[PDB]
C-alpha cells in the first residue's frame, strides 16, 4: 500500500465509511512524509482540521515579552542568529557573560535556551536587548529533565553547536564562539519557538536520526514510541495534529476513536501492505 | 557649609557611572553595581601614631581615587547633594591626570 | 493609595491601560527604569480621582485618543482566544474601562426563592439579547423549525433507511411548538396543522390563545439558540438511537 | 594613565586558569583553580607602622608572585581589564624565572 489514494482507502475503511478522515490522513502522511508524525485531539469546531508544522519547532515561548522583534505577531525574529545551548538554570549574568560579548562584536544576533532563566539573568539581558546593544533571546529547553536534555542534543547538532554541560568539564564561564550553533533563521513567539534552516551537518542529521531508531524498537510502547518519533519529526520531517471536530463531547469520543483507528489502520498498511 | 573631616578620615563624591561596562564594549550589569570610584573632597588632619606627630593622609584633594566600599564609610547629605565620609584606611588608590 | 486592580499578571497588563489612559507611564522593574528616579513626566494625569473602601475611580484621562484608541483597536487582536469567555469579561471590560462602560443590573425580590428564579430569567434574557445581537433573530413559538421543515419536504437520502431518517427529524422540528400548544391544554394536531396552513411568519401566541404574525407580534427566538438547540438534539440523539448493546454494574 | 596604590597596597593581575600536564599526568578536570599567581601591576609607598615610617615593600614590579586570597584582596577592573588589589602582607613568596 503506497499511493495516497490507497492509503485514504484503508483509511476510510476503518473510520466506518467516513472519507473525510481517510483523505485526511492519506494526506497527513504525505505532507509529513516517512517517519514524520500524526496524531489527534479534540477540536474546537465542528469541522475536522489538519495541522502541519514543518522542520524544527518546538513548544515554549520566550521568556519575556520585551524580546519581540518585528512585532506585531508578538513574535520575534532573528535573522542567522547563533543558538546557545545550556543544561543548567541562568542566575548570574557573569557566568553568561563572555559568550555574549564574543557574540555582540560578532555583528550577530543570539538566542538562549536552557532548564530557565531567573531574574537576574533576564533583567540583563532584557535591558541589553532594549539599549540596543545587542539583538537577543531566550526560551527554556523543550521538555522534563530527561527528556529536554535529550533533545538538547537533537536541536544542538541540527544547528552544529555543542551542549554546554556541567556534568562534563565544560563550564559556562569557558566558552567559545564554535560552543554555539548556528541557524538561516529563528522565530519565537508566547507559544512557540522554530529554528529555521539550521547548519548543521546532513550527517549529523540522519546520523542521530539512525541512532534513535535503535530507540524506535525499545521495548516500551505508546508514549515512547510516541514522542520518540516525535523528536525524529522535528529533526528530519515535520510533525502533524488532526484536530476532530463534533457537536458534543459523546460525539467527540466517537468520532475521535474512529480517527485513531483508521490511523494506526493506515500505519499497518505502510508497513505491511493490504 | 562646608564640613572637615577629622583625623585619618576624608569625604568624597562618588561619580554615578552607571556601573559597568562590563567586562569590554559594551555591557550593562542588574545587580552587584553601584560606583566603586570618586574625587576627593576634602581630607583631614592626618593618622597620629606614638605622637611621634600626625602623618597626613597621603591622599591630596581633589583627587580622582579608588576606594573599598565596606561597613565603615557612611554617607550623608549636604545641601543639595548626598556625599560618603570614610577612612583613608578604606581608601584602595588614586588615579593620576 | 490603592492597590492595583486585578490578580498579577493580568493587573500587570491593566497598569499599561491606567498609564496610556492617564498620559502616565508605568514603571516597569524589570527594566533600565529604576523604582527610585522618576520625573514628574512620569506621571498620569487627569481630571479628577475618586476613591472608597470598593473601588478606585479616575474621571477622566489626559492622553489623547489616538494612542488610546490605538490601544483599544489593539486589544481586539487579544479578544479572540482558547479562554473563550475567561478572558472576554475582564477584557472587554478593560476595552469598556477605557471606551465603554460597564453595567451591573440589579434583581429586585421579596423572598430568596423568588429572588433565585427572577434571576434566573433575567441572565436567560441576557444571554438570549446577546445571541440575538450576534446572529439575528427568527420568528418565534417554535414556528421557524417548522417552517424550515416544510422547505426540506423535498430532502432525500442515499438509501430508504437515510430517507425515513431525514422524515424523523423532520417530523421531530414540529415538537417544540406542539408542545407549546400543550401546555396550555390545547390541540397539538390542530394547532400546528393550521400553522402548517398559514404561510411566512404566522403562528400561534400561547399567551393570547389566538393566531398571528409573530414577528408582528414581537415574539422573537434568537437564531442561535435555535440553531444550538437543534443542532445539539441531533447530535445526542442520532448516537443514542444506534444503541444495539449496554453495559452497567449490578443492582 | 597608570594608578598608584597606597601605602602597603599592591595591584596584582591574576594568572591562567586550568591545570598543567605536570610531566603529563595532570590534565584539564572539573576542580578548580583560580589564580594562585599573578603579576604585579603597580606598588604603594611602604608600610608605616608606630613611627617605624616608610618601609619600601619588598616586592618589585613585573615580578610573578603567589599569594592567597582573603577579602582583604579587592576585585577591580581598571582599564576594562579584571585586576586585584591586595596588602604586601597578603602576598606571598616569589618565583624566579
Ligand atoms: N407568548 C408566546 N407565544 C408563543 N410562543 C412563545 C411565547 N413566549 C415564548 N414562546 C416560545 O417558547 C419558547 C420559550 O421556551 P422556554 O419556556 O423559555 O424554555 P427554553 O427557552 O429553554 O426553550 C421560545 O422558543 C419562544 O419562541
Amino acid at each position: 500500500c503506497s499511493d495516497s489514494k490507497a492509503i485514504a482507502q484503508v483509511g476510510t475503511i476503518s473510520a466506518n465509511s467516513d472519507e473525510t478522515v481517510g483523505k485526511l490522513i492519506a494526506e497527513a502522511m504525505d505532507k509529513v512524509g516517512k517517519e514524520g508524525v500524526i496524531t489527534v485531539e479534540d477540536g474546537t469546531g465542528l469541522q475536522d482540521e489538519l495541522d502541519v508544522v514543518e522542520g524544527m519547532q518546538f513548544d515554549r515561548g520566550y521568556l519575556s515579552p520585551y524580546f519581540i522583534n518585528k512585532p506585531e505577531t508578538g513574535a520575534v525574529e532573528l535573522e542567522s542568529p547563533f543558538i546557545l545551548l545550556a543544561d543548567k538554570k541562568i542566575s548570574n549574568i557573569r557566568e553568561m557573560l563572555p559568550v555574549l560579548e564574543a557574540v555582540a562584536k560578532a555583528g550577530k544576533p543570539l538566542l538562549i535556551i536552557a532548564e530557565d532563566v531567573e531574574g537576574e539573568a533576564l533583567a540583563t539581558l532584557v535591558v541589553n536587548t532594549m539599549r540596543g546593544i545587542v539583538k537577543v533571546a531566550a526560551v527554556k529547553a523543550p521538555g522534563f529533565g530527561d527528556r529536554r536534555k535529550a533533545m538538547l542534543q537533537d536541536i544542538a547538532t541540527l544547528t552544529g553547536g555543542t551542549v554546554i554541560s556541567e556534568e562534563i568539564g565544560m563550564e559556562l564561564e569557558k566558552a567559545t564562539l564554535e560552543d554555539l550553533g548556528q541557524a538561516k533563521r529563528v522565530v519565537i513567539n508566547k507559544d512557540t519557538t522554530t529554528i529555521i534552516d539550521g547548519v548543521g551537518e546532513e550527517a549529523a542529521i540522519q546520523g542521530r536520526v539512525a541512532q534513535i531508531r535503535q530507540q524506535i524498537e525499545e521495548a516500551t510502547s505508546d508514549y515512547d514510541r510516541e514522542k520518540l518519533q516525535e523528536r525524529v519529526a522535528k529533526l528530519a520531517g515535520g510533525v502533524a495534529v488532526i484536530k476532530v471536530g463534533a457537536a458534543t463531547e459523546v460525539e467527540m469520543k466517537e468520532k475521535k476513536a474512529r480517527v485513531e483507528d483508521a490511523l494506526h489502520a493506515t500505519r499497518a498498511a505502510v508497513e505491511e501492505g493490504v | 557649609m562646608n564640613i572637615r573631616p577629622l583625623h585619618d578620615r576624608v569625604i568624597v563624591k562618588r561619580k554615578e557611572v552607571e556601573t559597568k561596562s562590563a567586562g569590554g564594549i559594551v555591557l550593562t550589569g542588574s545587580a552587584a553595581a553601584k560606583s566603586t570610584r570618586g574625587e576627593v573632597l576634602a581630607v583631614g588632619n592626618g593618622r597620629i601614631l606614638e605622637n611621634g606627630e600626625v602623618k597626613p593622609l597621603d591622599v591630596k584633594v581633589g583627587d580622582i581615587v579608588i576606594f573599598n566600599d565596606g561597613y565603615g564609610v557612611k554617607s550623608e547629605k549636604i545641601d543639595n547633594e548626598e556625599v560618603l565620609i570614610m577612612s583613608e584606611s578604606d581608601i584602595l588608590a588614586i588615579v593620576e591626570a | 493609595a490603592v492597590k492595583a486592580p486585578g490578580f498579577g499578571d493580568r493587573r500587570k497588563a491593566m497598569l499599561q491601560d491606567i498609564a496610556t489612559l492617564t498620559g502616565g507611564t508605568v514603571i516597569s522593574e524589570e527594566i533600565g527604569m529604576e523604582l527610585e528616579k522618576a520625573t514628574l513626566e512620569d506621571l498620569g494625569q487627569a481630571k479628577r480621582v475618586v476613591i472608597n473602601k470598593d473601588t478606585t475611580t479616575i474621571i477622566d484621562g489626559v492622553g489623547e485618543e489616538a494612542a488610546i484608541q490605538g490601544r483599544v483597536a489593539q486589544i481586539r487582536q487579544q479578544i479572540e482566544e482558547a479562554t473563550s469567555d475567561y478572558d472576554r469579561e475582564k477584557l472587554q471590560e478593560r476595552v469598556a474601562k477605557l471606551a465603554g462602560g460597564v453595567a451591573v443590573i440589579k434583581v429586585g425580590a421579596a423572598t430568596e426563592v423568588e429572588m433565585k428564579e427572577k434571576k434566573a430569567r433575567v441572565e436567560d434574557a441576557l444571554h438570549a439579547t446577546r445571541a440575538a445581537v450576534e446572529e439575528g433573530v427568527v420568528a418565534g413559538g417554535g414556528v421557524a423549525l417548522i417552517r424550515v421543515a416544510s422547505k426540506l419536504a423535498d430532502l432525500r437520502g442515499q438509501n430508504e433507511d437515510q430517507n425515513v431518517g431525514i422524515k424523523v427529524a423532520l417530523r421531530a422540528m414540529e415538537a417544540p411548538l406542539r408542545q407549546i400548544v400543550l401546555n396550555c391544554g390545547e390541540e397539538p394536531s390542530v394547532v400546528a396543522n393550521t400553522v402548517k396552513g398559514g404561510d411566512g411568519n404566522y403562528g400561534y401566541n400561547a399567551a393570547t390563545e389566538e393566531y398571528g404574525n409573530m414577528i408582528d407580534m414581537g415574539i422573537l427566538d434568537p437564531t442561535k439558540v435555535t440553531r444550538s438547540a437543534l443542532q445539539y438534539a441531533a447530535s445526542v440523539a442520532g448516537l443514542m438511537i444506534t444503541t444495539e448493546c449496554m453495559v452497567t454494574d449490578l443492582p
